[PDB]
């Protein structure tokens, strides 16, 4: 029987309280499909390759080859679209200074390397190498593969260019004009984004960079080991190959007539009787190929709600801090970067996440001349014996001062109220 | 993604505007004639990223942009009898 | 039918006279007169876009 | 600028042209005329010629509704997004990043339009930028002053503070920084003198 993971009990209390005291910062990684296999099938070549005769047979069954031509032309359409609506979603290619220094975060893992002929990063080098005669058979039957619009460079350069905005900008090169900052400093407003004050960040600067690197060091062996980690991406490319091959082996069925070849019912038998042995071929392919057509057709729609998606986290998760929870990342959501794959896009999620926590006794307010005292942005807790305020996410105690705290009325209508003398500076 | 004849591929990239493959566009530019380019992401800009210099916007713009979005279609109902079997 | 004839490299059997494909449409032959084994390649096609 | 209303009108004269030449073919029969092929073939083996059109108008019909089928699920879905927005944009401020608009979302005015909904989405986009020199925090008795809301800007010789989005230079006081903890962890922070009212 299936585990639902394991059994955890948290003590619950009316005045106990969990303060976590320290944190982790994870690079989290999310696949998402965005393009598809472009199709193209010769309507005349596979229902009926190498014949005169039927040729001119198959215009009296109606014009379902003009139907199925405009359905797969709509799809390669579609899909040249969804390349453009998730990675083109900037209008101004940046570029990264020749210094790399950002304050001690190492974005070798990540930035193009001009070593290599292509402009990929060392981890879509992976992620290009782990999504894989037969491509020949299929063509010589009508079936071709059509090139997308944008090649793998253009959509490496575009990845390029939004790491560049969003490490040296942040979140001002999606709204407007890309500003320059400090990296440090924008990770101090992405702390601040969640809660955590700067002075977290700007004491811990030397940490967190470690943590960044180990975690960008770990994704990068982490996508290796596994090898269905791309699976995402080449289960798309697994059902159009099967797709294809069905689609040329539904040829070699005879539909109730008494071959599968038409060279050998035209030498045979005479145009007379011959047509009622052509026609259910004819019927057959047409049915099998119409089949291909609408399920092609629902493949590609969800292709393109994949693509919907993963361009509504390209604009949340890259373009600004979200704050909507499993969004970006599993937890305290602080930066995402995009990554080209192949027919697909790879997130890469930091996300803050907090660790070590302690137990505490925490109060609604406290009075001191007959009056409450709630806080303005914090909480109280307490060691045993004194009570400090310190912020949601951070265990940093703090004397309880008039400016921590605002007055709201009496102390007699809270229920946990709790003396304690304030601080006047 | 194929052979193409009757465009002259010229060397200056511009913008896509008749899209054609594998990057390649075709454009109908000066006489006049139809050629075809390799298509470009954008314009190159480098920001001057310093570990002490910031941007700081100093006004501002109201945009009123617009945005489309389908919300049903023609409903239609088809009769057997008529269709098929007509008269 | 119609289609190129290249000389293969197809190694035949000498009671072997054809040769099927995924979609059993023959792909190589025999010259009965000349004992050699060709390769039946469809006729070059393709698409045109204006 | 309205091609995202007239492609679905677009495709539903298509496919219900089609669906009416679909009714010119011969399905592997004779001809398509119903009446013909009863007063020039006999009873018995007409069957035979007009069950082939029949189930070929069947089929056609069927290919129809499922295309329709198709289409409609992405209708619900652009009708879903489209009421999510109506939703987040016109009822309230979102704050997601290029969904109520290109910037910093404002509000939003809807529209009707045939078969549509069309958003005006008033945005809030930054200009005129001006490059400042910037610094982590500052300390005056030997205790750093982290900027509460805002950052520290400088303007060549004199220290004030900004707003993230517009340039307001104001003077660095007590109530606009809080301290914690001394000027030897934070690299690059320099020293400033703070004002006290
Ligand atoms: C916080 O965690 C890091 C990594 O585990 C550790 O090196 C550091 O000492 C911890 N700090 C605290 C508050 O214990
Ligand atoms: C970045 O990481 C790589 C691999 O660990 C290392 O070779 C390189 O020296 C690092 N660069 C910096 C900025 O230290
Ligand atoms: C808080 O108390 C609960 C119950 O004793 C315990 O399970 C939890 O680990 C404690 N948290 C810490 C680490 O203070
Ligand atoms: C509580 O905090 C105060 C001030 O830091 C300290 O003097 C006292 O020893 C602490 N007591 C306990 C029980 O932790
Ligand atoms: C708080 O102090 C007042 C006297 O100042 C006393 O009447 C009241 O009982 C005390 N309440 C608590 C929580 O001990
Ligand atoms: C365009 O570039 C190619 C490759 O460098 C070169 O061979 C060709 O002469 C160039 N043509 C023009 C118009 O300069
Ligand atoms: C700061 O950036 C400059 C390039 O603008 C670089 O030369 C310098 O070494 C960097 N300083 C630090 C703190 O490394
Ligand atoms: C802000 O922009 C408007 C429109 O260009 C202009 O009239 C106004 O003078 C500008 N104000 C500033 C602060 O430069
Ligand atoms: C076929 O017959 C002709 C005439 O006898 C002869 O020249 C030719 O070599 C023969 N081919 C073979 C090998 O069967
Ligand atoms: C800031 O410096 C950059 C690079 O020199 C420049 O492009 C930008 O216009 C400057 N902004 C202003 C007006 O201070
Ligand atoms: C900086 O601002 C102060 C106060 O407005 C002014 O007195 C000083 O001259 C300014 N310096 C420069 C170089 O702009
Ligand atoms: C800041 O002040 C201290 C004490 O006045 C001095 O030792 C230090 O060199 C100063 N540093 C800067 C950034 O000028």
């Amino acid at each position: 029987t299936m585990s639902l993971g394991a059994e955890n009990s948290v003590a619950y209390s009316n005045n106990s309280i969990a303060i976590p005291t320290n944190f982790t910062i994870s690079v989290t990684t999310e696949i998402l499909p965005v393009s598809m296999t472009k199709t193209s099938v010769d309507c005349t070549m596979y229902i009926c390759g190498d014949s005169t005769e039927c040729s001119n047979l198959l215009l009296q069954y109606g014009s379902f080859c003009t139907q199925l031509k405009r359905a797969l032309t709509g799809i390669a359409v579609e899909q040249d679209k969804n390349t453009q609506e998730v990675f083109a979603q900037v209008k101004q290619i940046y570029k990264t200074p020749p210094i790399k220094y950002f304050g001690g975060f190492n974005f070798s893992q990540i930035l193009p390397d001009p070593s290599k002929p292509s402009k990929r990063s060392p981890i879509e080098d992976l992620l290009f190498n782990k999504v894989t005669d037969l491509i020949c058979a299929q063509k010589f039957k009508g079936l071709t593969v059509l090139p997308p619009l944008l090649t793998d460079e253009m959509i490496a350069q575009y990845t390029s260019a939004l790491l560049a905005g969003t490490i040296t900008s942040g979140w001002t090169f999606g709204a407007g004009p890309a500003l320059q900052i400090p990296f440090p400093m924008q990770m101090a407003y992405r702390f601040n984004g969640i809660g955590v004050t700067q002075n977290v960040l700007y004491e811990n600067q030397k940490l967190i960079a470690n943590q960044f690197n180990s975690a960008i060091g770990k994704i990068q062996d982490s996508l290796s080991s596994t090898p269905s980690a791309l699976g995402k991406l080449q289960d798309v490319v697994n059902h159009n190959a099967q797709a294809l091959n069905t689609l040329v082996k539904q040829l070699s069925s005879k539909f109730g007539a008494i071959s599968s070849v038409l060279n050998d019912i035209f030498s045979r038998l005479d145009p007379p009787e011959a047509e009622v042995q052509i026609d259910r071929l004819i019927t057959g392919r047409l049915q099998s190929l119409q089949t291909y057509v609408t399920q092609q057709l629902i493949r590609a729609a969800e292709i393109r709600a994949s693509a919907n998606l993963a361009a509504t986290k390209m604009s949340e998760c890259v373009l600004g801090q979200s704050k909507r929870v499993d969004f970006c990342g599993k937890g305290y959501h602080l930066m995402s970067f995009p990554q080209s794959a192949p027919h697909g896009v790879v997130f890469l999620h930091v996300t803050y996440v907090p660790a070590q926590e302690k137990n505490f006794t925490t109060a609604p307010a406290i009075c001191h001349d007959g009056k409450a005292h709630f806080p303005r942005e914090g909480v109280f807790v307490s060691n045993g014996t004194h009570w400090f305020v310190t912020q949601r996410n951070f265990y940093e105690p703090q004397i309880i001062t008039t400016d921590n705290t605002f007055v709201s009325g009496n102390c007699d209508v809270v229920i946990g109220i709790v003396n304690n003398t304030v601080y006047d500076p | 993604a194929g052979c193409l004849i009757g465009a002259e591929y010229v060397n200056n990239s511009y913008e896509c505007d008749i899209p054609i493959g594998a990057g390649i566009c075709a454009s109908y530019q000066t006489s006049q004639s139809i050629i075809a380019y390799t298509m470009s992401l954008g314009a190159e800009n480098s920001v001057a990223y310093s570990n002490n210099s910031i941007a700081i916007p100093t006004n501002f713009t109201i945009s009123v942009t617009t945005e489309i979005l389908p919300v049903s279609m023609t409903k239609t109902s088809v009769d057997c009898t008529m269709y098929i079997c007509g008269d | 039918g119609t289609g190129v004839l290249t000389e293969s490299n197809k190694k035949f059997l000498p009671f072997q006279q054809f040769g099927r494909d995924i979609a059993d449409t023959t792909d190589a032959v025999r010259d009965p007169q000349t004992l050699e084994i060709l390769d039946i390649t469809p006729c070059s096609f393709g698409g045109v876009s204006v």
